[PDB]
């Protein structure tokens, strides 16, 4: 489905470019070679029966039923959406001028929108610094250490009595933990509770599947172990999946029969529910 | 809306001709129509 | 009954209330709701009752139209449900249209035609009710003819309320089920099989029984037309004749209409069943 925009150029192309006989046959040819060779394809489908009835009973989006799962039509364009800092924290840690945060998991964060309330003119924040990182870790004082594992991601400098602040990302990051740093001017090393100002925290950001990377050789063995321990988890789940077509096949069959039952979003046939419930239940999860 | 082949008029005169043209289809499907109710 | 009353005539109620200090009384009746109206004993009781029914006929009509005027709707949802095009969005997750069939039927004309059954039945009674006083002011009248026993029945009411209509689906299908059952039990004679199977019954049985009715009397039509052709070598061979004809058939247009493949399931299961039976 990502083509349409080249056959929408191609067909215009051929159309405005006038062209000899022979060129013109050699085109209608490809064209329907490629129709013919997609239907054949289409009425000879495993699982083509399964769609084709299932395509006029239920309301389903995707084909559930695929061995080799399609990296296009697993793949969605996802679009970014602002996000609550507070909302994807799971893990923080403040000190006198810096505060780490961590997140469930990975994000591609775009920009940043920071507000202030309850400002006090004694002191306020001249430059904020943001630093990101992709590698997890499950306690953060463990990360809390400063120059090593952080990366410089934008400098701001603030306007005496803003309010509101746009640290806008000229790239997006991929980041997982995350650190705001007061570089020119205040906050409780227990509990992080700041009488100066409180600060709000809002994200550009979407979900993203990254891992951590590799820098050496045992980072490389931590890599194998965790991919043999996915594909492990994928081989059993694909298994539970194939397991259902037989109960598919036989709900179908019984569908087919159409044989009146005797007992209103219930008074539906109970085959047929159950082929929704069975399709759209449990094989789409 | 930008998709090009999606875009891919009649002058007054061809529409009288057209219209005439109906009205001449209409009534031989008429008389088509009156040919198969006749006895027998 | 209608109205009821209960006397303590052997030996104490409170006249506004009914308070009673010496006991307190309790009813339970073993009974089921009834259709009936009030009895007609003279001339403005007899006034009243068809001024009654014309008012019940009245509002049967109207519940009538507004019965009918369904039809169109479902015959708009099955036109739509017959193309069986995929749409896009667990029981929310049938399709639209297939919902909107069984609200539309299952919804909204059974309490059409519950209404209408009601009112119908009501009209009945008291129509029995006026020609039964008419009949017996007639017989008065002319008392100032021997019948007999079976006379007596047709004459009466008693014979009035026991026949079907003659275009009812439902009685129609009732009336194949006791063919089917009764033709199941003479077949069991193998001088009527033959003559049954000379009267050109597996055929019948072929083209209009296999595929209609409830899934009990499909097995059923499948078991009487595998016992017609028990021991009858000209008849199983009739009966292949027609399976391997319907099945060349769909299989040669399978290719262009999958429907064709998939709705043979009534014959390969009468093969089935011929064959299992040695
Ligand atoms: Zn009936």
């Amino acid at each position: 489905r990502k083509a349409a925009q080249f056959v929408d150029l191609l067909g215009y192309f051929s159309l405005k470019t006038p062209q000899t006989e022979k060129k013109l046959k050699e085109y209608s040819q490809k064209a329907v070679e490629i129709l013919r060779t997609q239907n054949h394809i289409l009425t000879n489908h495993p699982n083509s029966n399964i769609y084709n009835t299932l395509s006029g009973l239920v309301e389903f989006d995707g084909y559930y039923l695929e061995s080799d799962p399609c990296l296009v039509c697993n793949n969605p364009e996802v679009p970014f959406c602002y996000i609550k800092l507070s909302s994807i924290k799971v893990d923080t840690r403040y000190t006198t001028t810096q505060q780490v945060v961590k997140l469930i998991g990975s994000h591609t964060i775009s920009k940043v929108t920071v507000k202030i309330g309850d400002l006090k003119r004694t002191k306020m924040v001249r430059t904020i610094n943001l630093y990101y990182n992709n590698r997890t870790v499950q306690a953060i004082v463990e990360l809390k250490n400063k120059p090593a594992r952080w990366h410089k991601a934008k400098k701001v400098q603030l306007t005496p009595g803003q309010t509101e602040v746009k640290i806008d990302l000229p790239l997006p990051i991929v980041a997982s933990n995350l650190m705001i740093e007061f570089a020119d001017f205040f906050l409780c090393n227990a509990c992080g509770f700041c009488k100066y100002a409180r600060f709000d925290f809002m994200l550009y950001a979407k979900p993203c599947c990254a891992v951590d990377p590799i820098e050496n050789e045992e980072d490389r063995k931590k890599a194998v172990s965790n991919i043999n321990t996915l594909l492990d988890k994928a081989d059993r789940v694909y298994h539970q999946l194939m397991g259902h077509r037989p109960q598919l096949e036989n709900l179908l069959c019984k569908v087919n029969e159409a044989a009146p039952e005797k007992p209103t979003s219930a008074s539906v046939n109970r085959y047929i529910l159950q082929l929704a419930q069975e399709y759209c239940g449990d094989c789409k999860n | 809306s930008q998709f090009l082949l999606t875009r891919l008029k009649m002058s007054e005169t061809e529409r009288q001709s057209m219209e005439s043209e109906r009205a001449d289809r209409s009534l031989f499907v008429q008389e088509l129509l009156l040919s198969t109710l006749v006895r027998e | 009954a209608s109205n009821l009353m209960i006397e303590f005539a052997d030996f104490f109620l409170c006249n506004a209330c009914g308070f009673c200090k010496y006991a307190r009384f309790d009813f339970m009746l073993y009974a089921k709701p009834c259709c009936a109206v009030d009895p007609i004993e003279n001339e403005e009781d007899r006034k009243k009752a068809v001024s009654n029914i014309n008012t019940l006929l009245d509002k049967a009509d109207r519940v009538y139209h507004q019965l009918m005027g369904h039809r169109p709707q479902l015959e708009n949802l099955l036109c739509k449900v017959n193309e069986a095009a995929p749409e896009k969005p667990t029981s929310a997750s049938v399709n639209r249209y297939i919902l909107q069939l069984a609200q539309e039927y299952c919804g909204d004309c059974k309490n059409s035609f519950d209404e209408l059954s009601k009112i119908i039945q009501k009209v009945f009674a008291s129509r029995k009710e006026l020609l039964e006083y008419d009949l017996q002011q007639r017989e008065a009248a002319t008392k100032s003819p021997t019948f007999t026993a079976s006379q007596y029945r047709a004459l009466s009411v008693l014979g009035c309320g026991h026949t079907s209509s003659t275009k009812c689906y439902g009685c129609a299908s009732a009336v194949t089920e006791h063919c089917i059952t009764l033709l199941r039990a003479l077949a069991t004679n193998p001088a009527l099989r033959h003559i049954l199977v000379s009267q050109g019954l597996i055929r019948e049985l072929f083209d209009y029984n296999l595929r209609r009715g409830a899934a009990a009397m499909r097995e059923e039509v499948r078991q009487l037309m595998c016992l017609l052709t028990r021991d009858n070598p000209e008849a199983t061979q009739q009966m292949n004749d027609l399976i391997i004809g319907k099945v060349s058939t769909a299989l040669k247009g399978h290719w262009a209409n999958p429907d064709l493949a998939s709705s043979l399931q009534y014959e390969m299961l009468l093969l089935t069943d011929s064959i299992s039976k040695e």
